[PDB]
């Protein structure tokens, strides 16, 4: 009768409340500045301003009705007092009985944890409402949400594969371009640091920047080692590419803002093997990057050139690209690590 | 280092 997602919902949840317990009130109590109210109080607030955004309508989202996102609240509710009892308990903190004030006074968690569940809700029920509308309509920054999606996936072993698949989903869309917006708070972070990006080495062989570059090299290393292996190119090439890539992201930063991940990847590929004698043509190349789970033709097909007008891929490399990394690329007519 | 392709139209 119910969808194996809607009714994997409704087991997790089964038994459980919108509320705190017994067993996370004692948490709370043991705390010097016990969170129950500053909890209820976010849990409130994003329940207010959803149940508005979700009942009023836009040009291109229709709005829908009061009941049926007072259930998808409660039951978001209900998951996210279970998957903070997990958190909390399974905190080091907790088993060295050490007080967790600090730890459970961050609003920005509460906040994403509350989102996340949501769009779980959300996405279990094939809404119409999809990523990013959660944290759009609760002005949640996707660089400090992105981060609440591996305590999830660890916290909740009854959350789906289907559920599973879609949080890495939404956790690459922020790691792809959602973060790296002109108005995303990575900007921010990389100004407090006077705009030194971290390396690969940095972070891969504690730190907003440290653990989202990180993520972001894991995540472009595993779509390199695809496009290198049904292109068949040598792994001294891939380690070429990869510290192009590498050049790019921390000597050319801006290069990134309002784009795409792959745009400047793909381009680091057709730069170095052009640089070599291993030429692969964008033409090679991008019948290889369809088969990629997230590409779509747009990534290139509508590049951003300048702001606004936009391009294609071609267009992006040859009016922007090749002027800000030919010098690195020309010294090729020190390799950066790749990892796995 | 200049692409001297058009379009990427064919796959």
């Amino acid at each position: 009768e119910f969808t194996q997602s809607v009714s994997r919902l409704q087991s997790i949840v089964a038994g459980l409340k919108n509320a705190p317990s017994d067993q996370l009130i004692n948490i709370f109590e043991s705390c010097v500045r016990n969170p129950v109210e500053n909890i209820m109080k976010i849990l409130k607030g994003i329940g207010e301003t959803f149940c508005q955004h979700y009942t009023q309508s836009t040009d291109e989202q229709p709005g829908s009705h009061i009941d049926f996102a007072v259930n998808r609240l409660k039951l978001a509710e209900i998951l996210y007092y279970k998957i903070l009892e997990t958190v909390m308990v399974q905190e080091t903190r907790r088993l060295h009985g050490m007080d967790m004030s600090v730890l459970l006074e961050q609003d920005i968690f509460h906040r994403s944890l509350m989102a996340c569940c949501l769009e779980i809700v959300l996405f279990a029920y094939s809404s119409p409402r999809t990523f990013p509308w959660i944290i759009e309509v609760l002005n949640l920054q996707p660089f400090y949400f992105y981060k609440v999606i591996e305590v999830v996936i660890r916290s909740e072993e009854g959350l789906s594969r289907d559920m599973v698949k879609h949080l890495n989903s939404i956790e690459e869309q922020i790691l792809e371009s959602l973060a790296w917006s002109h108005d995303s708070a990575l900007w921010e972070a990389l100004q407090v640091s006077a705009n030194k990006v971290p390396t690969c080495e940095e972070v891969i062989f504690t730190g907003s920047l440290a653990l989202f570059y990180r993520k972001v090299y894991h995540l472009a290393s595993v779509r390199l080692r695809d496009l290198c292996l049904k292109l068949d190119v040598s792994n001294e090439l891939r380690r070429k590419i990869w510290t192009c890539f590498e050049f790019t992201l921390v000597h050319c930063p801006d290069l990134m803002k309002d784009r795409h991940l792959d745009q400047l990847l793909l381009c680091a590929f057709y730069i170095m093997a052009k640089v070599t004698k291993e030429e692969r043509t964008f033409q090679e190349i991008m019948k290889s990057y369809r088969n990629q789970p997230q590409a779509n033709s747009h990534v290139y097909r509508s590049v951003l050139l300048k702001s606004e007008e936009r391009g294609d891929l071609i267009k992006f490399y040859n009016t922007i690209y090749v002027g800000r990394v030919k010098s690195f690329a020309l010294k090729y007519d020190p390799l950066s690590p790749f990892p796995h | 280092l200049v692409c001297h392709e058009v379009d990427l139209d064919d796959l």
